[PDB]
């Protein structure tokens, strides 16, 4: 009851405290009708796309790789990386991870015991016990939301006014 | 038996002291209304919801009018007709606040309806008490009567501006004046 987020509106019944990132934020509630693995899945996979994208947007509006087809803003980098096959790769790359991810969320789903957006990814450590792992969770599922916001503030600000990386 | 602000009329029977600003004022029976999602929960909500949006916005021309708009702001003393000017020139700020509104509404009719349901949230109570104003009681109930009356006198006053603004055109204080 009174989740902590809005602390006027009944705890959302599907996020007690046992989950990394839980401020008992779903006021539509969202995790009534989906399993909440799942949901958690899509935004772990959310923030560490827009991560990625949002510095690459960044990146790339400063360094261009070595051609001329790499000579242009990120915002118009859609259309000419598409023409020129570059966005293929990306395309064939990413199915490929994404149908082993269909593998691996059904089985998640299924029981198993892999937990959302657990790939065991980790050459370096990083994690060494469960208190560091909950602490860098909570770390990538904030700066995650914290770039997807930031990505789609400098998209639309880019689209709105075509400026470099000030998007003011 | 019969209300305190209408002698001539009886009771009306859900109102009975609790509310502040209570004095028995429902003439045409609103508060027996148990249909469509309305009933004494939502009117208060809605009441409460008028009240604070009448307030900021009498607030808002007043501050305008009076001490002039902000530094980059459109001038006109006229607000009904300055809203074309800030969108015709900065729409964004418009949009985002309307989104942010809309998002703000959203949330507001769901804890509405689910305070309704599981009762314990009162009607127009959102725990937002950031300077502790209200913290004890015996001082709270004075705050909502103070508020519930300033609350009526501004929706009062903000429709008038409003129709005010759109037929004559011109400022609040003008029209005064
Ligand atoms: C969401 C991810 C994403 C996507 C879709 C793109 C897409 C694009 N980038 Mg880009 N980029 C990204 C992230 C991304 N970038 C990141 C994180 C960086 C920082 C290193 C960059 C740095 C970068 C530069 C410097 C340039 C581009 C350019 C481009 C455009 C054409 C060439 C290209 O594909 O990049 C080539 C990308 C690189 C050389 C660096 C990518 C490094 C990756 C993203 C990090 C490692 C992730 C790992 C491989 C994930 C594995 C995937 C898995 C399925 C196997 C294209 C629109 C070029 C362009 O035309 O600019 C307008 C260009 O000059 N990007
Ligand atoms: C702020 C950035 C950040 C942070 C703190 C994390 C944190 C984490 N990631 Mg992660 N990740 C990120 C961005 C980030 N991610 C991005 C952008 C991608 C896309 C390429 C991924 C892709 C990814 C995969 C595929 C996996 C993780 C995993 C993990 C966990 C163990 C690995 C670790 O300690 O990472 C250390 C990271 C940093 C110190 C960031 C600094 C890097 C410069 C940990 C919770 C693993 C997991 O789920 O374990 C439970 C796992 O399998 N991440
Ligand atoms: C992630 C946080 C973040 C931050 C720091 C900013 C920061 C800013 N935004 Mg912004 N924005 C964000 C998210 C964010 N935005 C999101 C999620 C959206 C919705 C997609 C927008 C939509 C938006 C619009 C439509 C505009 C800004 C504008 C601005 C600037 C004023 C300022 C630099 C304004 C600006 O200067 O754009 C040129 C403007 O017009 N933002
Ligand atoms: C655009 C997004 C959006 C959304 C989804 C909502 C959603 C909601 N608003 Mg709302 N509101 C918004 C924007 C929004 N608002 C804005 C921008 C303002 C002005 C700042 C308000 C001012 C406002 C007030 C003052 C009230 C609401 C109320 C409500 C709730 C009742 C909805 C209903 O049945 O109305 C049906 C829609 C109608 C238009 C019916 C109203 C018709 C009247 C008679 C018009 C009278 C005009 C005369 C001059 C609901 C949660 C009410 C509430 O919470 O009650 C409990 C309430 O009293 N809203
Ligand atoms: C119902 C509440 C309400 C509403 C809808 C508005 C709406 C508006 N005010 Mg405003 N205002 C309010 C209450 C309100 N005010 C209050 C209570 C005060 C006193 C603190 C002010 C003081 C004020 C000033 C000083 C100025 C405005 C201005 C504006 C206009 C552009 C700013 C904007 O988009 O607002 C959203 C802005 C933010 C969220 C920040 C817009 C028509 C500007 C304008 O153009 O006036 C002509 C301006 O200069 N307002
Ligand atoms: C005459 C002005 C006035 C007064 C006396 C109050 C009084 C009150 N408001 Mg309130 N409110 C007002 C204007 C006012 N409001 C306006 C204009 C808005 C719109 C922004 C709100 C939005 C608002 C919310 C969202 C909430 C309150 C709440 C409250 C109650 C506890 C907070 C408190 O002590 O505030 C004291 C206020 C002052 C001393 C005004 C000083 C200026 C109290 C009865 C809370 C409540 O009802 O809790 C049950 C609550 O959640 N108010
Ligand atoms: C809240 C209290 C309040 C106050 C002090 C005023 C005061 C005023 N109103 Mg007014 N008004 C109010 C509420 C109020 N109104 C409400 C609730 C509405 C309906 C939404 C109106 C609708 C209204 C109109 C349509 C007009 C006035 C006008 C006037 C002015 C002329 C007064 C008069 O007797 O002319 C007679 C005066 C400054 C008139 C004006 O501006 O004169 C130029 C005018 O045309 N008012
Ligand atoms: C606008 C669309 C109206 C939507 C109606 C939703 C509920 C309204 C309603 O049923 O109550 C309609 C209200 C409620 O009327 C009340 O009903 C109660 C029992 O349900 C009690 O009988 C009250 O005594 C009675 O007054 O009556 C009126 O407001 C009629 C006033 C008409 C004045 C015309 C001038
Ligand atoms: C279904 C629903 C929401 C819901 C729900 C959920 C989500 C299901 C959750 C719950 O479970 C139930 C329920 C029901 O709550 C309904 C949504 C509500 C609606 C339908 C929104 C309506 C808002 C309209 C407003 C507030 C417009 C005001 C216009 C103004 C104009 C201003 C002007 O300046 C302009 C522009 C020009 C100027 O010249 C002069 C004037 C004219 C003054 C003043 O502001
Ligand atoms: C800034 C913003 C969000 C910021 C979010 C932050 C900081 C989040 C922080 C967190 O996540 C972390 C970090 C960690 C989490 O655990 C906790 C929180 C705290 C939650 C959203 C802006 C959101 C901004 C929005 C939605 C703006 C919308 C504007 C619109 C729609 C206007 C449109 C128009 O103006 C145009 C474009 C052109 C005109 O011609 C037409 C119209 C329509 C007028």
């Amino acid at each position: 009851e009174k989740s902590k987020a809005v602390p006027f509106l009944p705890r959302p019944a599907a996020l007690d405290g046992s989950v990394v990132g839980d401020v008992g934020f779903d006021p539509v509630g969202f995790t009534s009708w989906l399993p909440l693995s799942y949901l958690q899945e899509a935004e772990i996979k959310h923030c560490r796309i827009a991560m990625l994208a949002t510095l690459g947007w960044i990146v790339a509006d400063f360094v261009h790789l070595p051609g001329a087809v790499h000579e242009v803003s990120s915002l118009a980098a859609h259309d000419v990386a598409v023409k020129s096959g570059a966005l293929a790769q990306i395309l064939i790359w990413t199915s490929i991870a994404e149908a082993i991810s269909v593998i691996a969320i059904s089985q998640m789903l299924e029981g198993s015991g892999r937990q959302p957006g657990d790939f065991k990814f980790d050459p370096l450590n990083f994690a060494k016990d469960e208190k560091s792992l909950k602490k860098m969770q909570l770390s990538e599922l904030k700066n995650g939301r914290l770039a997807m916001l930031a990505f789609s503030g400098i998209v639309t600000q880019a689209a709105l006014t075509g400026h470099a990386f000030p998007y003011m | 038996e019969r209300s305190k602000s209408l002698p001539f009329l009886m009771k009306p029977k859900n109102l009975d002291g609790s509310m502040a600003g209570d004095v028995g004022f429902d003439p045409l029976g609103l508060s027996e209304i148990n249909d469509v999602g309305v009933d004494l929960y939502w009117l208060r909500e809605a009441e409460l919801k008028h009240c604070r949006l009448g307030m900021m916005a009498a607030a808002g021309i007043l501050f305008v009018e009076i001490l002039g708009p902000a530094p980059g702001f459109p001038a006109g003393k006229s607000q009904m007709d300055v809203f074309w000017k800030v969108y015709a020139e900065k729409p964004s700020l418009i949009g985002a606040s309307l989104a942010a509104i809309a998002i703000l509404e959203v949330i507001s009719g769901v804890a509405t309806t689910q305070g309704r349901q599981n009762g314990d949230r009162a009607p127009g109570d959102y725990n937002f008490d950031p300077l502790g104003f209200g913290k004890d009681p015996a001082k709270f109930k004075d705050l909502q009567l103070k508020e519930v009356k300033n609350g009526r006198l501004a929706m009062i006053a903000a429709a008038g501006m409003i129709l005010q603004g759109v037929s004559t055109h011109q400022g609040a204080l003008e029209n005064l004046s």
